[PDB]
């Protein structure tokens, strides 16, 4: 509804906006589609610059940026004149910056606070994950280093965390968000998908590094059958990390449903706890689309299926 | 009939088909004086959270301020002793202690600034005269004076 | 579904029923949801502050109303209907009938049928 | 902790409530189970439960004895209270390296992570490089505040981002300060003393305050024109209530009234100008209570005595410069320590000065005297 | 009332054991519709619903857990429990008319039967005249047990017949004197009498059933006090207090009933030729004297009870057979001093004219009266 | 003026009151326009209105940061502080 | 807003620092000095200069006695000023 960029409001130009995040995506994206007559034009919309999105939130009915990153590319047609951006939140800028770091034994917080510091990049209070982790050194992009211990953070029976911008950086645990919607209201149409495609049952982990902890912890061999993986990292090097990387593996396949909802909850991203029914389920992806009727689409899935496929 | 207002007016909120229900009317009746009689307590508390109008919680009032609690004593007594030793936490200007003072006596008072090097007058005027026994005021003045500067005191009808 | 009974209320009279030993005289689940359908009826829509807005009819109001006869007969239809379906046992009311007997003094008739006088097929495999 | 005398009908049982309610129904069944009884009886219990969570709260909150959270910050404010924040702790780290390496501010170095603790993290304040002695100091504090900062000598041992050139980190001494939020009790314990203490200026009491400033001394008395108008002498007692050295008395001299002068500086003490005020110590009765003592078990006799000549010690504050020393208060101190369980069972044969009387103050003081088991 | 588990074989489906019928068939048709099907189907379909209501109803009336009625009563009596029976609402009924109307007993009088609501019978247990007084009264029971009756003040109005003279009958007050026993509550009071051991009625026996009645905080026992086996039961309640005459009875129905008729046993826990008896510790009161002198404009009757109140206070600490300190109320006197509540001096401090600690003996103890003396 | 903190007893719901009163019933129906309902509700909506009106003004004029009027004239005359009183304009008239 | 500023714990006494820093409280004092019982009888001096280290002006004079003293008390009257009771304050500036 209000569209700020540098100076102006482009919110008069806009065919459509639509907002779309992935529980495993870079940033959180928003691609707004425009019109680019003269008036536009002067402007000299570049890329690089900071669009603000602001609509009256779902909650309190109070206009609300929900959006605020930057304009990572323009593209646009000179037939029609349709200016096209695709906006993101500035962690796109650490996952495309690379640094390599070498990291003592301790746990994602501190990790995630050294690199802000070295990078200068804005911070709240980060939660303290207390999960510790092995020394590694590491070499992909800042973003890929957060996931990374983030990851390891998960396996160990640490909590899912998920690192979101905003104006500064935030790490959001998943099932923390403050409204737990319920989508059957306005259920447009919803597809419940199950099935086996990435479910484990058993899991022989093979230590690559000493505390030669060897062990197998299947679960529901019985009912699904001995699914089994192999677990064979170097981060492993404990019996209790072993067990509970074990235990932070299983599940009963891909369990998820395709949402579709006729009302956009303005408020929900990705990691977000939505009810559908009387279940309970976490937003493994979200794609809003502002055209002038305003539309959401939902991808929501089970715990343990997250925690094993993105985790 | 109800005879409690909050009985009638809680009654006509529901559905008019109690008219003539005498069991509704006085469940209401004393639902009403239930809430008329919460409503008395409520402004009863709202006296309570001032020394002025204390009552019953000047003694509350006095076991904050440290002064001792007697009930017999006279309610306005206890009222101005609270406020005097409320009011004794800034700077012993002539204003201020003789606002202290007669709001602990009641009656109106003028210090005098004393012409001698290190002493200072009190007096006293009272419409309705004194009783024969006023220590407890040169006690508090003792306690509330000056260190190093002596007192003298006359009372006026 | 689980509705519960309720206690007798003689709109004659306009007091509870009780027994002789004082209790008030507890009725079925039927006969509870008939009392309620009564007072629905009985009870004007937005003015008794002790409810939602879902509860009561528009009935009274509508008699001050300018609209014609017929009008009149399907406001009163539409607002039976709507007052008395609230309730979950309801099933469907209809069957509306009018006799303006005077000049303009109208008596009315209705229908109100119940969940359970539904009619159920009889198949298994 | 003081509690507030609410009256009786304020707080009124449910069954009261329900009985009143009841009582007025005159032609209908009330039993258990009836409509009337199942009727009343939530609004009876929403009744009494609103009278007292609601009413009885928003009294007692509203005074300072009994208020919790904001509420008691804010009254403290408006009787010139403020609760003390928490506090960082700081210190030093011994770095140790090849030298030249340059170590920076807003380093984190943390202790030990274990299964059990977090590791406690430090943020370096300074930054140096490694001496020639392959060492270098650089000071630290605790990045949560608190005593948890306050970790020991040795400690803290671990750098978060690799630095090259640092062989290793240590703490030569316990890392200081780091205090917590203080506690509600001592707040309202400061609260209420502001609100009894009169907190007056110029006045005995002041003075009192301004000797207790001062260290050394335990108590002190003052006299108001001892020696015409003009005039104030303060009496002071060391920790022990007994004669205070002139040393003392000079040092509450210079803190309240220096007899020395100078032209801008005056006096410049704590008393208000045209005062003239004495520092002494003063002439002190002492005070030695004979009984027999017999002592609860799990206790020391010696301890139980040493604690009773302190409580009787303290009492004599509330004896007065020249005022009378209570035998039936005695008696009343002795024995309140077996009313508190501490130590004494049983008591008789109580004397003080080896006599069962009051004794008056003939202007002096009252010094605590040792306490004789028979 | 516990799910009952059911085997496999009471449950079993009729077109199963159609099926299984049917089995041995391979000439001859078995189509529905058909000969052999006409004359196997029904043996199956009766098969399979006296299997699933007859055995199934056997094995839920079998076990105490699941059963009821009659059969509930018989399992109870196999471990000798009685439901409770009903008892006929009884009361008083008033008559008015002329003197020399006479009322007799066997007399039937209803209440008022509506559409709504049906009349119920009550039966007059007397015979009387009015000659004397115009009105008399008669005593009345309900001709139903239950807690059908139990009717309002004036709800009797109702005779069946017509006597001479009778100008008014209605009942005074309501009767009290119905009672009906629930399934379910009788069924826990079978599944609660199983207990093991621990019922010879020793001394913790006894403690035991003292403190199983509410109200009894504590409970000692006094083996053969008066000979003969008897015991004694001395009881303090919950605030260590004497425990009520009340509660004293409610212990005494309980352990060892005294209501007992003729056509009547003790159903109490104390076994056959156990003589139990309950006592409760006597009360001494602890009467202060003492010179008190009072601060200036106190009340001497606030300031008295407030120390009565913080004696009390103290005295509820010591228990049965404890020790009174007078040592210590010389503090609790003299805490008020030290607080100035208004005591300003005190001398001759006694409790019960006594300066000593007084041990009590079969004794509790409370607050007695605080007496000023005013020594002249 | 400071913002007045408020315990969370003290903004109860209306709705919550009413089924923390009607959670004891189990055999009688308590549907909205029933007997029980006609019971129950008003007791309930008089208390939401009352704790959320009533109580949280007493504890806004409990305190001299929130007080007014009256109120805080006596919470400064507490600690012996008097608000400046008004004066009649005066001058001359020809 | 004037109950809430009126909450200071000490330094009431009205001694030489008390009274410099009343005196530095009004507007257009600079620096302040003292003289303790320059006329006797516990009487105070207040020797004052302006933000500039001149004289201080008569109204600035004034003002700065009325806070500190007030001499325009009537028969009804006490009082208000920073001075305690029996200290007798007077505003003075250098030539």
């Amino acid at each position: 509804k209000i569209i700020l960029n540098g100076k102006y409001d482009i919110a008069n130009f806009n065919e459509g906006i639509t907002l779309s995040e992935a529980i495993d995506g870079v940033a959180y994206k928003m691609d707004v589609s425009l019109v680019e007559p003269k008036q536009l034009k002067d402007i000299n919309i570049k890329k690089g610059d900071k669009i603000i999105l602001i609509d009256i939130a779902y909650e309190s009915k109070k206009e609300e940026t929900i959006f605020d990153g930057v304009v990572w590319e323009t593209r646009r047609s000179e037939k029609s004149k349709k200016l096209t951006l695709s906006c993101r939140e500035r962690t796109v800028y650490m996952e495309e910056s690379e640094e390599q770091y070498q990291f003592k034994e301790n746990t994602a917080t501190q990790r995630i606070e050294y690199y802000c510091k070295q990078w200068n990049i804005p911070y709240y209070n980060l939660a303290n994950t207390g999960k510790k982790l092995a020394k590694v050194i590491h070499k992909t992009n800042i973003l890929d280093m957060i996931k990374k211990d983030l990851k390891e953070t998960a396996t160990k029976g640490g909590d899912l965390f998920r690192v979101r911008m905003d104006n500064k950086l935030k790490l959001f645990k998943l099932g923390t968000n403050a409204n737990v919607y319920k989508l059957d209201s306005i259920l447009e149409d919803a597809n419940f998908t199950s099935s086996f495609n990435d479910a484990v049952t058993s899991v022989k982990v093979l230590g690559k590094s000493k505390d030669p902890i060897i062990g197998t912890y299947k679960k529901d061999a019985d009912k699904f059958g001995t699914l089994q993986k192999i677990k064979q990292d170097e981060k492993i090097k404990n019996a209790k990390e072993a067990k509970k990387a074990a235990e932070a593996m299983f599940n009963s396949g891909e369990e998820t449903i395709s949402v579709d909802c006729a009302v956009d909850i303005n408020r929900i991203r990705a990691g977000d706890k939505v009810s559908l029914k009387s279940k309970e389920y976490y937003v493994i992806d979200v794609t809003h689309t502002l055209d002038s009727r305003p539309k959401m689409k939902l991808n929501i899935g089970s715990l343990e299926y997250i925690r094993r496929k993105f985790y | 009939m109800i005879a409690s207002k909050k009985g009638k007016e809680m009654l006509l909120t529901l559905s008019p088909i109690y008219e003539q229900s005498i069991i509704m009317q006085s469940l209401y009746e004393a639902i009403g004086s239930e809430f008329d009689n919460l409503e008395l307590l409520d402004e009863e508390i709202e006296l309570q959270l001032f020394p002025q109008s204390a009552t019953w919680g000047l003694g509350f009032w006095e076991n904050r301020v440290g002064l001792i609690t007697n009930l017999d004593e006279d309610m306005e007594t206890r009222r101005r002793k609270v406020i005097a030793k409320l009011q004794s936490k800034y700077i012993m200007t002539p204003k201020r202690m003789s606002m202290i003072l007669q709001s602990y006596t009641g009656a109106n008072i003028k210090i005098n600034e004393n012409i001698s090097p290190y002493t200072f007058g009190v007096e006293l005027t009272s419409t309705q005269g004194f009783p024969k026994d006023l220590e407890d005021l040169y006690k508090r003045v003792n306690v509330i004076k000056p260190s190093h500067l002596a007192v003298s005191y006359k009372l006026v009808s | 579904l689980d509705l519960k009974g309720s206690f007798l209320f003689d709109f004659e009279k306009g007091e509870f029923v009780k027994n002789a030993d004082g209790t008030l005289k507890k009725c079925d689940k039927v006969q509870a949801y008939k009392q309620w359908c009564q007072k629905a009826i009985l009870t004007p829509r937005y003015k008794k502050a002790a409810y939602t807005n879902i509860y009561g009819s528009e009935i009274k109001d509508l008699i001050a109303s300018n609209l014609s006869q017929s009008a009149k007969e399907l406001e009163i239809t539409r607002l039976i209907k709507e007052t008395i379906l609230v309730h979950p046992y309801t099933k469907e009311v209809g069957e509306f009938s009018f006799n303006w007997l005077e000049n303009s003094r109208l008596v009315e008739y209705e229908f109100d049928v119940l969940t359970i006088d539904d009619e159920n097929i009889v198949i298994d495999g | 902790e003081r509690e507030l005398p609410i009256p009786v009908f304020l707080t009124e049982d449910e069954d009261s409530v329900h009985e009143r309610m009841l009582s007025n129904f005159q032609d209908v069944s009330t039993l258990e189970g009836d409509f009337i009884y199942d009727a009343t009886r939530p609004t009876a219990e929403q009744i009494a439960e609103l009278k007292q969570l609601g009413l009885q709260n928003n009294l007692k909150i509203a005074f300072p004895q009994t208020s919790y959270g904001t509420y008691l910050e804010w009254l403290g404010e408006c009787k010139g209270v403020f609760k003390n924040q928490p506090t960082k702790a700081t210190g030093v780290i011994t770095f140790t390296g090849v030298q030249g390496t340059i170590i920076t501010k807003g380093t984190i170095v943390t202790t030990i992570a274990t299964d059990e603790k977090q590791s406690i993290e430090f943020e370096l304040l300074e930054t140096k490089t490694i001496g020639e002695n392959e060492t270098v100091d650089i000071k630290a504090e605790s990045r949560i505040v608190g005593t948890i900062g306050n970790v020991s000598k040795g400690s803290i041992s671990v750098l978060l981002g690799s630095i090259s050139g640092v062989k290793s980190i240590t703490n030569k001494e316990d890392f200081r300060g780091g205090t917590d939020i203080e506690d509600e009790e001592h707040f309202r314990e400061r609260v209420l003393v502001a609100e009894q203490e009169d907190k007056l200026s110029g006045a005995s009491s002041d003075y009192i305050r301004w000797a207790k400033e001062v260290d050394g001394v335990g108590y002190a008395y003052v006299v108001s024109e001892w020696a015409g108008a003009g005039t104030v002498k303060v009496l002071i007692l060391d920790k022990n209530r007994k004669a205070a050295t002139q040393e003392l008395i000079d040092k509450v001299q210079e803190y309240i009234y220096p007899l020395n002068i100078s032209e801008g500086e005056n006096r410049d003490g704590k008393a208000p100008i045209g005062a003239l005020v004495t520092v002494v110590t003063p002439d002190t009765l002492l005070i030695n209570v004979k009984a027999s003592f017999i002592f609860s078990n799990g206790f020391s006799e010696e301890t139980v005595l040493n604690n009773l000549k302190t409580k009787i010690d303290k009492y004599l504050d509330k004896i007065d410069l020249g005022g009378t020393v209570s035998y039936n208060a005695i008696q009343a101190i002795v024995g309140s320590m077996m009313l508190t369980d501490e130590g004494i069972e049983d008591f008789s044969n109580l004397t003080i000065n080896d006599v069962k009387e009051n004794i008056k103050l003939q202007d002096q003081v009252v010094g605590i005297g040792e306490i004789v088991n028979e």
